[PDB]
């Protein structure tokens, strides 16, 4: 419980999601690209409120908690990797194996009874598509595929990305990403004009509530997500009016994009196709703490051979990165930030006034609340508590 | 006198007391009397350097005096945080009103 | 309750005033000068903790709460006033009317069930004497005159002044203003020498407790305030001694000023005459948040024709602003700031050791406790009371 | 009650020490060097969370609380020392005697009933060895000797040092200083090579719990302290191994330093001999607030005369201060800072996993818990709270 | 000096006693016992005769400080300076005080 019991009892339907200010434990989360972490060059990051160290040893990634068992310092204050397989705390030289985190030696007292009798927390790490995934959870991990949107892991699918740190709770970033009506903020986006995109200002919902989304609960690999289907029965708005006077128009353009929008646990959005008809955008909102998340952006594109990979690498670099990942998504960044104050005291969850297009977000909240693998608490961060 | 260690007489320990046994060239042990039963663990708390024989026995639960961690004296399993590492358990035998404790722990 | 109930239980005399950290709700407050806001150029400010938007439409001022009803963003992050009489939230284009804050359009869903069924909070605005006054309150406003001191609104009274954000709670500003012994801090003001003021170091009180003040509960316009009457039975002190020896003297100039000192709800001081016998000073201490206030200073002078107005505005800009509003009151700004730490944990309200001239401050605390129109609460700020359903 | 009661319930061995986040009241603390306070030039500092004003009057030091009794302002905002023996608050001119804090005059009301019936808190001040000590406690102070390590006050001992503000709780600085195994952080110090020191990586302890330390609670002048005796029955570690392979060696010099290490209430370390075999280091970790301390470093060397003392001041300014007080103890500063997050929520005091050399710290924590002269609380800072039966 | 009569005030009540150009007093009845102190709180300028009695303890209306009416001892923070006590005597059921 990260949130006052009085607030959780009022949002009955999706209490678990409101409680998860630190994110969901027992999922995989991308933290960096494979190229950012070199052989014997440990890197620091915070994930779900926990300081971690990642190292590459004979090509394989390892993840230790960046907190000495002894006096709780970060080892990364001064990294001492004295053998290929170990790290030695700078303070009193408690030495841990990267493989299993066992306290295998203490240079300051080789006779100590603690030797062999303590273990630093380790997390599983996996590389896929030149992305580094950490299983921030306990016990054997599930397959990575369960926590990836469909198609991300496809053999021919070429993944290129951008990662950065953003000052909002991860959940504000998720809701903004999946908000069908938020595309208003993108109306002056330079990608629109320049890649000649069709973009409505909004949607008149048609059909009934249940036809606004498809809640996915039946994926063979265990994925849990929601498709936004507002486009199927609803009418795209291209002329916004104030008392029947046209004040603003949509983007009239030839390229049809973002037919297929899905949010997945633990917090990754898939937009097919985007930002061009032969590409899709996979973007995670990875919880760093209460107030912060990684905006982990990737663009996927099928490529048969090296001649087409090199081609895609080129226009990612010179077109899609600057124009889409930045020129489009930067408005999402400040939109996320604009929501911090209303949600800061956990009261926004009670005090918001939702409208018709928010059914997509309501379906994500309910899906997140019933199919997440655990609530990260301050107890996981500082040390689990329990009295007899 | 290494396989079995002569501790004391069974009636020379009140139900809910603790006795520390110093072995030479190894870690001390703690022998507890829970009602009529006898149990033994390592004396040294697995969370630090505290002597559990200076803790509080509450039935079958020893409370460490340093940080308030605790263990089941029967299983050696942690009973309160911050303890997470199981105590070594040592077999005790009451042979002819006489308390003996194993000089080596059960295999973990 | 903005304050620990253990502190409030101890301050029986004036608990509501100690609670009033964010200010008194349902009162008029000035926030800016008429000339500071142009037609169709909306301004952001914070008042009693609330983010507000102000606009001039066809010469008339309107005030919306600067928080979209939907996801609670500030409209002001990206102002989209897309027709003369509306504002559109930059996020999902919910569109509000300045005039009544009715939700009237949504450009992202013209067919929404919300349109016409939701209302952004609004506050009454009113220009008077070149000043913008907001009623930070619910329901129909009272007349402005209730929350202005005597003579502020007199037709002949030309009001000139200035405004800035001071980093102190509004109550520390009020008490410093109305504090009869605080004149000690002014003893070296350029104003005292260069305008030949008589300024004592303080007053040795005389008479009884009641005589130290006149509590105004009887004003026909409904005004509530306190006059400082320490001078009526008091002995002015012009020689400061330590152990018999004179260490400081008062100012022995010709011009007697400040014969009439009054503080009024919601927090406005009147000093008459000041800083010259033909003039009076009206100053507000307007709550922005718990740590901040507008120091809204004005000087008044009766001006029966357009020659006298021009004569006044010239000596305001050349003499009185820089000599009085700055060269005298600047010492009041850092005096206020110096009380912050002692009152910041709310324990100063228990631990202060008062002396006899603080009778006037105690009278203001009781007055304010009994006759305020409401306590602003963090509940009002985060918007959990007296909105539209 | 500085700490969650549930944490204090868990740390049965040393609850008072874990509570002593603001430090121990009723002890002497060094705050500055004699040469930094000049005749009639009052100096401001914070000690145990209290703002203090120190002044030198006819060469002698006096200390008042920097907080006027009336509205809780720092006198230091505008110092008005109008007579030799008094200070006048710049606000309403309450006037206090340095010698006893008595409210002896008020310039703004020389008839006040408060005159002679109120008292500003004073603290005793003593200079020794060019160092200013303040007794942050109540009533008659003990001799300075009780709260200084052996030999600091010796007639022959020339004391040179420096002082700075470090961002950690004082207890993290104490424990780092007395920690036998922290010597590992010093392995590559410029001073170990440039002064040919012997310096192990650590110690393999021998003997029992009781032989790891000598708890001094029987000194003739009342000092309470702990000697680190890990070296007496312990083997120094000169070869650091991982999986039986040597990955680091200690320093093999002829100079034996730091044989004799003791920590003393209220938090002062004595390291003998250091940094040279003819010198001692005395260092204080003085609590400023819960996040901050003075790192008050001194080096002692017996000089018998003017001649010696000037050579020592040259090798202090040229070698010892830069090579040792900076080049060695800089590692201690960032080591202390590295422990702040773990202890910041007070959880560290429950979750730390100690090993054998931590017997010395444990002995310090029990000694401090049992022989401190009182816990400083936030109530001592703002004003003591007590309700009747 | 004359104040009032034994039954002119009840158990657990206070009564201000002004004086010909002198600092006012406060008279308390604690059961059928009568005590006199200064009216002014030693912690500021409050009138204690406007406070709440609680057995032998007068609580100041300003900041919640308190004194024992017998001894004058501070009983509650923030009071630290003891209260001036005056000698009290009732002859023929007429309460006089010194
Ligand atoms: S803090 Fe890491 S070994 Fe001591
Ligand atoms: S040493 Fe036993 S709980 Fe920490
Ligand atoms: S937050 Fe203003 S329209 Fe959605
Ligand atoms: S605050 Fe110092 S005299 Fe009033
Ligand atoms: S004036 Fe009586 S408690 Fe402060
Ligand atoms: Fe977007
Ligand atoms: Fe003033
Ligand atoms: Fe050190």
């Amino acid at each position: 419980a990260n949130v006052d019991e009085a607030i959780l009892k009022r949002v009955k339907g999706w209490a678990p999601y409101v409680d998860a200010k630190l994110g969901f434990r027992n999922h995989w989360y991308p933290v960096m690209f494979s190229k950012e972490i070199n052989e014997g060059e440990p890197k620091t990051l915070k994930l779900l409120g926990e300081n971690l160290l990642v190292n590459r040893i004979d090509g394989k990634l390892y993840c230790l908690k960046d907190r000495c068992l002894h006096r709780g310092v970060q080892l990364s204050v001064k990294v001492e990797c004295k053998t290929k397989s170990t790290i030695t705390c700078w303070y009193h030289a408690w030495t841990y194996r990267w493989e299993d985190g066992v306290l295998c030696d203490i240079l300051t007292n080789p006779t100590s009874a603690q030797i062999g009798r303590q273990k630093l927390k380790t997390y599983p790490v996996q590389e896929a598509k030149g992305c580094v995934f950490i299983y921030l959870g306990d016990g054997d991990p599930p397959p990575l595929a369960r926590d990836t949107p469909p198609n991300f892991l496809d053999d021919d699918m070429e993944i290129l990305g951008k990662n950065q740190i953003i000052k909002s709770n991860w959940r504000l970033a998720v809701e903004n990403g999946f908000d069908p009506s938020h595309i208003y903020i993108h109306k002056d986006s330079i990608l629109v004009k320049d890649n000649d995109l069709a973009l409505p200002l909004g949607f008149a919902p048609g059909g009934d509530r249940k036809q606004q989304t498809r809640v996915v609960d039946d994926d063979v690999v265990g994925r849990k997500g929601v498709y936004d289907l507002i486009g199927e029965h609803g009418v795209p708005v291209f002329e916004g009016t104030i008392g029947g006077e046209v004040v603003r128009e949509g983007a009239y353009g030839e390229k049809i994009v973002a037919n297929d929008i899905s949010i997945w646990l633990p917090g990754v959005l898939k937009v097919n196709p985007f930002p061009n008809p032969d590409m899709m955008q996979f973007e995670w909102y990875v919880p760093i703490d209460e107030n912060t998340h990684y905006y982990f952006q990737t663009l996927g594109k099928p490529c048969a051979n090296d001649e087409e990979r090199k081609k895609y690498e080129q226009e990612f670099e010179s077109k899609w990165k600057p124009m889409a990942l930045e020129g489009f998504n930067n408005d999402d960044i400040w939109a996320r930030e604009a929501m911090v104050d209303f949600y800061a005291d956990d009261k926004g969850w009670v005090n918001e006034i939702l409208f018709e297009s928010d059914e997509a977000i309501v379906a994500w909240r309910k899906l997140a609340s019933e199919h997440n693998q655990g609530i990260q608490t301050q107890a996981h961060v500082s040390g689990l508590e329990h009295h007899h | 006198n290494q396989i079995w260690l002569k501790v004391c007489a069974a009636s020379d320990m009140q139900p809910g007391t603790i006795r520390r046994v110093n072995r030479v060239g190894a870690a001390p042990l703690a022998v507890y009397r829970v009602g009529d039963q006898f149990y033994a663990t390592e004396d040294t708390c697995t969370h630090g350097i505290a002597s559990l024989s200076e803790g509080t026995l509450d039935g079958d639960v020893i409370e460490c005096p340093f940080h308030g961690g605790a263990f089941n004296v029967c299983t050696g399993m942690p009973a309160s945080s911050p303890c997470t590492v199981p105590l070594g358990v040592f077999e005790v035998e009451v042979k002819e009103g006489e308390v003996y404790v194993a000089g080596e722990k059960k295999l973990e």
